[PDB]
RNA sequence: CAAGCUUGAGUCUCGUAGAGGGGGGUAGAAUUCCAGGUGUAGCGGUGAAAUGCGUAGAGAUCUGGAGGAAUACCGGUGGCGAAGGCGGCCCCCUGGACGAAGACUGACGCUCAGGUGCGAAAGCGUGGGGAGCAAACAGGAUUAGAUACCCUGGUAGUCCACGCCGUAAACGAUGUCGACUUGGAGGUUGUGCCCUUGAGGCGUGGCUUCCGGAGCUAACGCGUUAAGUCGACCGCCUGGGGA
């Protein structure tokens, strides 16, 4: 995905310490900064359908995980759509 | 950052001009952060077969350690000189120190 | 062969 | 996946049943402690032991005849595709009542011999044949 | 760990045309086999050893 | 509904393998064209011949140059990819797969009618490109006739950009996922320990082929990668022809 620098600084952004990785919140951010690093190479690349299949593979994986925070507790839901800039 | 080892033969009729290129892509490494690690002259050696009409070419390894900023100058810069016929680069695993077998014999 | 499959659609009688 | 687990827990019999094993193991829950402990007082399996409490673990041993297959079928009849119920007087019998069908009620996990006592009727488990 | 400097190493495992032997016949391992095909390949562009017998 | 828990499913790090895709350069044979040199009566082609080429010197050889497309050997029931498929080397961008040690979220999952995208080759649109191969066609044999076969040539196309077309014997003729049930011969890819006493001994995951027991099957065969025993869900078939 992304160098070991911009890997271990945002989970120390939207962690509670260093060893808060595995949550939900953690891996929306692991997405969204991915396809937002993606934006300029699929425009210059839209005869690589094949790298398209690992680009649509995590805006479905970024959505269900979206689908779990809202369904159980909205309160951190409405901050990290703002935060991130989704919604659209 | 990458570890590469740079592949670049000389036109055996300028032999004489290989240390002045030596030292001046060094310079343009080393001022952007750029390490260096082999840097071993040959001097002429004998073709498995003919290249451009020619024998015995001059042979110089080298091993740079640099970011990204070099890759694009440096092998235009050997399609815009007709010094260098042959330019070959490589991507390595690590940043390595070791002598050639050319080396170690001769 | 599925029960939820005929909930959708059942057997067709010629 | 393992969205029956029930059925798993019968698929899990029966292989080692037919292939001579002597003793099985599986992952441990509450209704498969509920069911293994009926058969235990049915003479179809001998003894059942649990391990593990963060990872509960069921044992089961087996039971042969000359090394001859005591439980010789059994039948999955409800399931989470099509849920079977019956009244207290609709309770099917295996093999015209030789052999026995769990059916899990109010009263905890019965058979539909100790249902009459019981007067009850409810989830259709297994046909214990 | 196998490079293309050593030609001493590449001339026990290419003929006298140039062909690269397999390792049918030598019975190395198969992870070296695909390293030992590109190790040539990048020792053929450098004029290091020859094509064919021809030449 | 509420609070959970961690084996399911995920996240990080350290790593390893690969023709995964896209883009940009670059190499050397071979083919053909063209220039020059030496050199002479046939070259060429087939079962046999002819059309065709050549005394303006063919063919053959050597030197030099141009353009085009493909990558020998490596290379193998070998690897990778959802599949069709994917093969000179090098750089750049980028995708998934797998293994080791733990840490961490706490069912976040499975499946899919419409919808959505990819999708061999032929062919279609616009503009390039042009060696070789080659529908239609030219010509010569064959023949009863040759329309085909065979041979000498040859356009569209094969190439690239930009779209559209979305069908194949698109086949493992087996939809996906999970749980279990004796085993061997191997291959590929790792990892843990061991008089390192050799690239070895002992284990142990991922991938893959051939045998084969029980079991299943109409037979063929399948047989821990099932077509064995089961669950979750979806598609599809109902005599042949019409179609
Ligand atoms: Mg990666
Ligand atoms: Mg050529
Ligand atoms: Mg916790
Ligand atoms: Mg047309
Ligand atoms: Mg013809
Ligand atoms: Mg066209
Ligand atoms: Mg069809
Ligand atoms: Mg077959
Ligand atoms: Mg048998
Ligand atoms: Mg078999
Ligand atoms: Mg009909």
């Amino acid at each position: 995905s992304l160098s070991t620098e911009a890997t271990a600084k945002i989970v120390s952004e939207f962690g509670r310490d260093a060893n808060d990785t595995g949550s939900t919140e953690v891996q929306v951010a692991l997405l969204t900064a991915q396809i937002n690093h993606l934006q300029g190479h699929f425009a210059e690349h839209k005869k690589d359908h094949h790298s398209r299949r690992g680009l649509l593979r995590m805006v479905s994986q970024r959505r269900k995980l979206l689908d779990y925070l809202k369904r159980k507790d909205v309160a951190r839901y409405t901050q990290l759509i703002e935060r991130l800039g989704l919604r659209r | 950052m990458r570890h590469y080892e740079i592949v670049f033969m000389v036109h055996p009729d300028q032999s004489e001009q290989v240390p002045g290129m030596i030292e001046r892509y060094t310079a343009a490494i080393t001022g952007a952060e750029g390490k260096i690690h082999r840097l071993e002259d040959w001097g002429r050696r004998q073709l498995a077969y003919p290249i451009n009409k020619l024998h015995k070419a001059h042979y110089v390894l080298m091993n740079v350690e640099a970011p990204q900023e070099v890759i694009d100058e440096l092998e235009t810069t050997f399609r815009f000189n007709d010094a260098v016929i042959r330019s070959m680069v490589m991507r390595t695993k690590h940043a390595v120190t070791e002598a050639s077998p050319m080396v170690k014999a001769k | 062969a599925t029960v939820n499959q005929l909930v959708r659609k059942p057997r067709a009688r010629k | 996946s393992m969205q029956d687990p029930i059925a798993d827990m019968l698929t899990r019999i029966r292989n080692g049943q037919a292939a001579n094993k002597a003793a099985v193991t599986m992952p441990s829950s509450k209704l498969k402690v509920a069911i293994a402990n009926v058969l235990k007082e049915e003479g179809f399996i001998e003894d059942f032991k649990v391990e593990g409490d963060t990872k509960p673990e069921l044992e089961l041993t087996l039971k042969y005849f000359q090394g001859k297959a005591v439980v010789e079928s059994i039948q999955r009849v409800s399931r989470p595709g099509l849920r079977i119920y019956k009244r207290k007087d609709e309770l099917p019998k295996v093999m015209a009542g030789l052999g026995i069908a769990v059916v899990s009620t109010s009263k905890g996990v019965m058979t539909d011999r100790a249902a009459r006592q019981a007067g009850l009727g409810g989830e259709i488990i297994c046909y214990v044949a | 760990e196998i490079d293309y400097k050593d030609i001493a190493t590449l001339k026990n495992y290419i003929t006298e045309s140039g062909k690269i032997v397999p390792s049918r016949i030598t019975g190395t391992r198969a992870k070296y086999q695909r390293q030992l095909a590109r190790a040539i390949k990048r020792a053929r562009y450098l004029s290091l050893l020859p094509y064919t017998d021809r030449h």
